[PDB]
RNA sequence: UUGGCACCUCGAUGUCGGCUCAUCGCAUCCUGGGGCUGUAGUCGGUCCCAAGGGUUGGGCUGUUCGCCCAUUAAAGCGGUACGCGAGCUGGGUUCAGAACGUCGUGAGACAGUUCGGUCCCUAUCCGUCGUGGGCGUAGGAAAUUUGAGAGGAGCUGUCCUUAGUACGAGAGGACCGGGAUGGACAUACCUCUGGUGUACCAGUUGUCGUGCCAACGGCAUAGCUGGGUAGCUAUGUGUGGACGGGAUAAGUGCUGAAAGCAUCUAAGCAUGAAGCCCCCCUCAAGAUGAGAUUUCCCAACUUCGGUUAUAAGAUCCCUCAAAGAUGAUGAGGUUAAUAGGUUCGAGGUGGAAGCAUGGUGACAUGUGGAGCUGACGAAUACUAAUCGAUCGAAGACUUAAU
């Protein structure tokens, strides 16, 4: 129920090992040359698959 | 003994000669070849490594297990035979009288042969101790705040310890089963399938290996 | 088939509202699962649509919802109308695929998916 | 269809000898029946209060009152024991099964003839 | 499918009319009995100067259930009412006469006499 | 067990019974193997070996017990904080109310009774059950594997035959052996029988809408009612504990001396259990002792130390399900049937709308097994799986052999 003993720093940051966040899934836009996330419609020009959306 | 591999259809019945109604299983069991063979002289054990089912032939830039890599396609290049989606291998038959590249047919198997089925049971997910373990509900009335839980998991101050091997929940299905001394109902060359009494373990679309019963 | 986060009776009104949009506006953005859900129930009104019956037109009553669309002319027409009118005239010769939707990445609020979904 | 394969192993299975018929029909079915060494023929006739399924797998149910009692047998279809069905009466109904006749009984039971 | 507490109504002339299943005969935990099987039983309801009286432990064989029984043919028999026979210990019937249809499964089981006298086998 | 003692705990170690879940001992309740018998046979009594598995439902009582009913092969006895309340209950007991008997002058009291009476807690650590990532396993990979280990399973009735034979005055009635079929349990699966089936079909009530009729929509538990596909399921359908082998226990011997005899033991040699080790099933090379087999990839630079991106390969991202909390796993990603749509079916529902006809009308009939249809089978690039990106070898030393 509640906490026998303190966590220790050594302890707390050994489980924040896998506490990150991804790289987001970009590619270089080939209408602009801008990162766009993959699959998804370049905000910039507004182009996917070659054609304006 | 004999042993081949298929893909399970799904079940129906078949009325018997005296009008008896026989649960059985489609099985699929075309595209089957002996890969390679394995002696104790090389392997250190006698086998015959089997292939079931053709995949499409390597090409560049596979993204799928549906075309084959490389080092698949060498190994069964080596059998002069297609690239193959399952392999299994079986220890029972007996290796001088298969040859690698040679087909294996149903027709090996014939109508009243007592058979062992293996197969990977159908994945249930995550299963309380209910329903994985068959284990009773509690009271679900006259106070009762006990209704699926697993129960006591231990004693007290004597072990002070879960004893390994306490049924917990967990995961359900997935497990590999073999059902024995299920029997060949019929045998359909032009079909390439193989009727079996009763039910097969597994989902629709998944691998069965069918063997001699070991017990006789 | 995708329960949205609604109960049935909600989820069944949303489709149909989700739906009704797409027809008067041919194009509309809203997260992706809520597209995937919409694409079936449109194409299968365009279906109805392109049959062009009483029966179909009774039938594809049921789903949209009764809004008015104002032309450039300022001739008022209805959805059903115009599912059954122009819509049903563009896709007469494709089989299928009258939608399409494109992701256009998270939105701030939620992080939610936001995609567009267009006829054609 | 149903899966192709399944369908061509147990297409052997299914008779076309059997009549036509519906869900509210008056039946007359010759069942064979082994009585030890004897073998005979025993004619169940009732209502057919429902039918289900497909292929060799398709069964129908009969219902008849035995001595104030009521009896019903499922038949499969396409089983060998049956000899022959014989539609005795054509019956109108406004549902695929009547189980609604369970309960009823005596003229309430009655249905009325096609 | 009869387990403890079931009231099956009694096809017979022996003078009991209902009765509660006291024990399903078979083995140790055995809960449910069909057609053609066993169970001791109390008369809760008697019809007056039957031989059989109320508040009797008797033995019983059952000849119809709700349940019924598949035969192997893949055919089954299902009945509307629950229903036993007052049995001797020899299986032959305690009444002379047996009332309403009884499985032909009571004929394996050898209550020939009880198949003998009802009226019809199913 | 009832006690003795007062050594831990009074800045709290929850107390009876039941439920859930067990786990262990064996002084064995059943089943297995034996010795003796006042062991004719069938049955028994007693003792020895044996813990593999099994060892029921109810009535009364808070009960534990016990008694009773009906079973069963049998209804074993104990330990585990009289196992188990951060797993459950709260009937008893052990707060405040009230009452009876009783005791007390009284306030009150009673291992006397009676009626009523608040059971908190979001798991940090170990432990346990599942499920991933990192690194290692002297090149980098894709598969197929061996099994050091480990877990699972392990139960029994009845009937027939042998045989009315052995045995017995008769009554009764074997072993050994060979079959058949159940109970309980375990597991797999949905063909069948059923259950469910909130994006399936139909009937129907009230009310409010779509201007009105007709036809529909909303809300009323899914409004209600009758059915029901896939999936998930048991009460449903299959299968299992088979047949054996090795070593043994209590036993039973063979040969045999010490001890001219005798002696199962001392040397030696057999036989002998549901038990042990196997056989059967599942997991398993982090088995750091990291195993094996098959196949794939194999170059330039360079300070000569080594580096490099790339190869084989695998991912990101995307369409998904047979998989799934999420990871993971599997099916696919245009040189494409992965999903949606479309087209055609299966299964389900049970006769759409419209129109015609008959009827005063409610309705009926025809058109027409009609119309509709989530998950199921097939087909079809119409839509979406775009374009891309990232990771990922070049193989240490020593010795022996060649
Ligand atoms: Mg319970
Ligand atoms: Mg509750
Ligand atoms: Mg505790
Ligand atoms: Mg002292
Ligand atoms: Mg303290
Ligand atoms: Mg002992
Ligand atoms: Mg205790
Ligand atoms: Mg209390
Ligand atoms: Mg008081
Ligand atoms: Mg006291
Ligand atoms: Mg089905
Ligand atoms: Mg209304
Ligand atoms: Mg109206
Ligand atoms: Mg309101
Ligand atoms: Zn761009």
């Amino acid at each position: 129920a509640v906490p026998k003993r303190r966590t220790s720093k050594t302890r707390k940051n050994k489980r924040r090992t896998h506490f990150k966040i991804s790289v987001p899934g970009m590619t270089e836009c080939p209408n602009c040359g801008e990162y766009k996330l993959s699959h998804r419609v370049c905000k910039n020009c507004g182009s996917y698959n070659g054609e304006e959306v | 003994t004999k042993g081949i591999l298929g893909r399970k259809i799904g079940m129906t019945q078949v009325f018997g000669e005296n009008g008896e109604l026989i649960p059985v299983t489609v099985v699929e069991a075309k595209e089957n070849v002996v890969l390679q063979k394995k002696t104790v002289e090389v392997d250190g054990y006698n086998a015959i490594q089997v292939g079931f089912e053709d995949k499409k032939a390597y090409k560049k830039d596979a993204k799928s297990n549906k075309y084959a890599n490389k080092p698949a396609e060498g190994h069964a290049k080596k059998a002069d035979a297609a690239p193959k989606r399952f392999i299994r291998e079986f220890r029972n038959v007996d290796v001088d009288a298969y040859e690698v590249g040679q087909e294996v047919s149903v027709d090996t198997f014939v109508a009243g042969d007592v058979i062992d089925v293996t197969g990977v049971s159908k994945g249930k997910g995550f299963q309380g101790a209910i329903k994985r373990h068959g284990q009773s509900r509690g009271p679900m009335s006259h106070g009762s705040h006990f209704h699926r839980a697993p129960g006591s998991v231990g004693m007290a101050s004597d072990a002070s310890r879960v004893f390994k091997g306490q049924k917990m929940p967990g995961r359900m299905g997935g497990n590999t089963v073999t059902v024995q001394n299920l029997e060949v109902v019929q045998v359909d060359t032009e079909n390439k399938v193989i009727l079996v009494k009763g039910n097969v373990p597994g989902p629709k679309k998944g691998l069965v290996e069918i063997r001699t019963s070991i017990k006789k | 088939y995708r329960k949205l986060g609604r109960t049935s009776d909600q989820r069944k009104a949303m489709l149909r509202d989700l739906a009704t949009s797409l027809i008067i506006s041919e194009r509309i953005e809203t997260t992706e699962a809520r597209a995937k859900e919409v694409r079936s129930v449109v194409e299968k009104l365009i279906t109805l649509g392109k049959k062009g019956d009483l029966a179909s037109r009774r039938n594809a009553a049921k789903t949209l919802r009764n809004v008015e669309i104002l032309n450039e002319d300022e001739t008022t027409q209805t959805a059903l109308q115009k599912l059954f009118g122009e819509i049903a005239e563009r896709y007469t010769e494709r089989q299928g695929g009258y939608t399409r939707i494109l992701k256009q990445g998270p939105r701030r609020g939620d992080g939610a998916e936001s995609v567009i979904i267009e006829l054609v | 269809t149903n899966h192709k394969l399944i369908e061509a192993v147990t297409k052997s299975q299914l008779r076309t000898d059997l009549p036509s018929f519906r869900p509210g029909d008056t039946l007359r079915v010759h069942v064979r029946i082994i009585e030890g060494t004897r073998e005979r023929i025993q004619v169940f006739e009732g209502v057919v209060i429902k039918r289900r399924g497909g292929g060799v797998s398709e069964t129908f149910t009969v219902r008849k009152i035995s001595s104030g009692v009521g009896v019903e047998r499922t038949f499969p279809l396409h089983t060998p024991k049956i000899e022959k069905i014989e539609v005795k009466r054509r019956g109108k109904v406004r549902r695929a099964k009547l189980y609604y006749l369970r309960s009823l009984r005596g003229k309430a039971a009655r249905i009325q003839e096609i | 499918m009869i387990q403890q507490e079931t009231r099956l109504k009694v096809a017979d002339n022996s003078g009991a009319r209902e009765v509660l299943t006291i024990k399903v005969l078979g083995g140790s935990g055995r809960k449910t009995a069909n057609i053609g099987d066993v169970i001791v039983c109390t008369v809760k309801n008697a019809t007056p100067g039957g031989v059989v009286k109320k508040g009797d432990v008797v033995k019983a064989v059952i000849v119809r259930t709700k349940s019924g029984v598949r035969r192997n043919d893949g055919s089954y028999i299902k009945f509307d009412e629950n229903a036993c026979v007052i049995i001797r210990d020899d299986k032959g019937p305690r009444g002379t006469r047996i009332f309403g249809p009884v499985a032909r499964e009571l004929r394996e089981g050898n209550f020939m006499k009880i198949v003998s006298l009802a009226p019809e086998v199913l």
